[PDB]
RNA sequence: UAAGGUGAUAUGAACCGUUAUAACCGGCGAUUUCCGAAUGGGGAAACCCAGUGUGUUUCGACACACUAUCAUUAACUGAAUCCAUAGGUUAAUGAGGCGAACCGGGGGAACUGAAACAUCUAAGUACCCCGAGGAAAAGAAAUCAACCGAGAUUCCCCCAGUAGCGGCGAGCGAACGGGGAGCAGCCCAGAGCCUGAAUCAGUGUGUGUGUUAGUGGAAGCGUCUGGAAAGGCGCGCGAUACAGGGUGACAGCCCCGUACACAAAAAUGCACAUGCUGUGAGCUCGAUGAGUAGGGCGGGACACGUGGUAUCCUGUCUGAAUA
RNA sequence: AGGACCGAACCGACUAAUGUCGAAAAAUUAGCGGAUGACUUGUGGCUGGGGGUGAAAGGCCAAUCAAACCGGGAGAUAGCU
RNA sequence: CGAAGGUGUGCUGUGAGGCAUGCUGGAGGUAUCAGAAGUGCGAAUGCUGACAUAAGUAACGAUAAAGCGGGUGAAAAGCCCGCUCGCCGGAAGACCAAGGGUUCCUGUCCAACGUUAAUCGGGGCAGGGUGAGUCGACCCCUAAGGCGAGGCCGAAAGGCGUAGUCGAUGGGAAACAGGUUAAUAUUCCUGUACUUGGUGUUACUGCGAAGGGGGGACGGAGAAGGCUAUGUUGGCCGGGCGACGGUUGUCCCGGUUUAAGCGUGUAGGCUGGUUUUCCAGGCAAAUCCGGAAAAUCAAGGCUGAGGCGUGAUGACGAGGCACUACGGUGCUGAAGCAACAAAUGCCCUGCUUCCAGGAAAAGCCUCUAAGCAUCAGGUAACAUCAAAUCGUACCCCAAACCG
């Protein structure tokens, strides 16, 4: 999942940033501090999926 | 009897902190053999 | 913007103990973990917009870190910052 | 969770634990 | 490249992918918190406080960029007096610091030797400052030589413990010349003819070559001891590879490797061809370096320490000729 | 009013004893002088080594001072052990 | 089917050493002849590491002083509960400032420390604990002092210094009572408030400074008056009459506390006010300060502790009642008054005298300059928003700081 979303425009893939913040990060982290996650491959898959977003939105937006 | 030494954090930060031995030309090639030596503490600070 | 991002970064993680049971139990407050600079606007518009709550005010301490020797090596745990969100009248979780 | 901390082989004297 | 990995102390838990976007390396890119030349101001280092202009959920409060000094250039303002200048404001380019040794310059000693010690030696060494480079400096004689002759500077070997300097004491100690490494000559002080005319600096294409990831790469077994055999014995094969590391005791044929043959999407250092921009061939004449040379006063370096002291420089006072 | 008097805190150690491999690399007990000033003290700075300061003893300058400490000349030199 | 090192033996040479071997050892050593040594240690008050020695000796670190019953524990004089004895109590108590940085509380153990044991600790490991508009830092200003755009000087480095910038040891705005955890509280909970700015409404109005004026803004010594914190007695409230004589009595025990803010503003101290006119003064101007004239009253104005009522028919409150993981938790709660004495603390930066003549700036009130005055801005009242960030444990005359 690197090139999906190398053909989204700034709104789609800002909005997909968004969601991926909201969800996925706050839930997942406050699960393992409570001891409810069990699984922690999310954290770091979701993690390395914001960077390539964050990395995709400073490629696209101005230069 | 009082001995030689009476700690002071402010006087210990203006004598011999990093920002009074850059203040001086002297103090900047103090600092260049303190990093040249590799010591892990330069100067002295909290 | 990214007030928004902020607000869903400065959040860390709850913190348990029993002084936060107690409270919670009776002064209706929640004790969590927040980022390093967690100023206290920011730690209420986070709370408001993530737990769709109300909080009379908030307040923040920092704790520091205590220094454990493992084996012959010490080393000073990262200071982390914890913050009281009290709840009005009105609480959810 | 992290319980385990793996705790390294001690001294001769050290703590009984 | 790829079927093993999510770095190690340091196991564990949960996962990724196995024919390709699992993991690892390389080239090009993005993020790159704060201090640190720190450069928005300050300051006790990882800290505090801000102004301006660009856009915004409750006026609330937020995000981005700029906001230091000097030097040069350009523009606008601008007094003591008209002018003008000084000064002030704004636009553009360069530096500000960190680096082991080498280079040049401005400074710069002592210990010690002379068996003391003041001349001297130590020594332009110890050490400080400034400036830049990958080398730097110097460099084409107002030089030598001797009236025979050599024609840029630099480095190595003789001359060389020679001649010389030196309370002629300590000690210092060349030069002409000879043999080697490498060899390039120009430009301004100025006019006319011809004027891309050769060599160079700055950017693209192509060929060659090397690096940044790597690949292919030969051949041994049975028996005895022996925990384990690579070790005793037997008979075999490769070798453009017994150079090396590991493999339960010492391995050419167990693995990684070595000899040898190959590999590059992208960026690369160097040798050439082909392009575009820039200074710029060759011929005739003139010019040919002034507060300088030199000299008085005091010193420094030339082996030469003021001695008969030649040579160059400098602090002050003077000061020509120019072919 | 007293650079006044006796006398607490505070300043110093004038006498005696213990302590000299002591609790202290000048200490403890009782006496002792001042205790409104020429007093003392907390904080913040300045005076830096032939130099600073010194109601001046050749005193002090971080337990070291008739010339501190740190790195270099430097493995100074020693007709000496 | 056993190298070197280590560990004994028998030979061998005038000798440094050589040879073979019993045991550990486990994979390295090396003939003869030549080549080079950081090549042979027994002393240099030679250096590094270990061990004797004095020696199971001094000593076990102010002569304030421990014991007993019970509890855990294997071990009890030192750990925990209770009763006695003693010490400090101007401290050997409680707060802080500087200085340390989790030593603070709980669970858990005696590996190393406590000059002995220790189950214990400021020890080892794990967990918890630091809540600020009103505390301080932060921020405005600044003294001593530092840096220092321009500038002066100096071979360079660099030294001085202006405008400016730092620099609290100082000046600026605001909170008190009670309760709570094993650790925070003036931060959390209950009540009363207080202060600075932004936003909007209402009625007015001239606003507007790095400029001017006041204040900020100050020494020593000393006496009195009013006060207060605080303590004594008495009255009142609840209880007691008591193991060796008496103790219903003029007797004994414990309580008898309540803040900040708000209004009145007193004791005391300071000062003469109201109005008009003018002035080259205050580096420009000014209605502000200062000076000169007058008419009027003689009082006004400023500062000012404390007490009094609201704060508060609220909290607190001796004691009793019910359960206890037997440490402790819940309910309840009567009176809460007068006099005296009284401080180094307040009136008081007050008042009287003395020479040694006793900081600066900012916030604050006022005046206008430039510019604008249908605006903007300010005033007075109302509602609302914000007051960010940092330390908040613990020791602080000590076991935790410097020695």
């Amino acid at each position: 999942m690197k090139a999906k979303e190398l053909r989204e425009k700034s709104v789609e893939e800002l909005n997909t940033e968004l969601l991926n913040l909201l969800r996925e990060q706050f839930n997942l982290r406050m699960q393992a501090a409570s001891g409810q996650l069990q699984q922690s491959h999310l954290l770091k898959q979701v993690r390395r999926d914001v960077a390539r977003v964050k990395t995709l939105l400073n490629e696209k937006a101005g230069a | 009897m009082k001995r030689t030494f009476q700690p002071s954090v402010l006087k210990r930060n203006r004598s011999h902190g990093f920002r009074a031995r850059m203040a001086t030309k002297n103090g900047r090639q103090v600092l260049a053999r303190r990093r040249a030596k590799g010591r892990a503490r330069l100067t002295v600070s909290k | 913007m990214i007030r928004e991002e902020r607000l869903l970064k400065v959040l860390r993680a709850p913190h348990v103990s029993e002084k936060a049971s107690t409270a919670m139990e009776k002064s209706n407050t929640i004790v969590l973990k927040v980022a390093k600079d967690a100023t206290k606007a920011e730690i209420k518009a986070a709370v408001q917009k993530l737990f769709e709550v109300e909080v009379e005010v908030v307040n923040t301490l920092v704790v520091k870190g205590k220094v454990k020797r493992h084996g012959q090596r010490i080393g000073r745990r990262s200071d982390w910052k914890k913050a009281y969100v009290t709840l009005k009248e009105g609480q959810n979780l | 969770n992290n319980r385990p901390v793996y705790i390294p082989r001690p001294r001769p004297p050290h703590p009984r634990l």
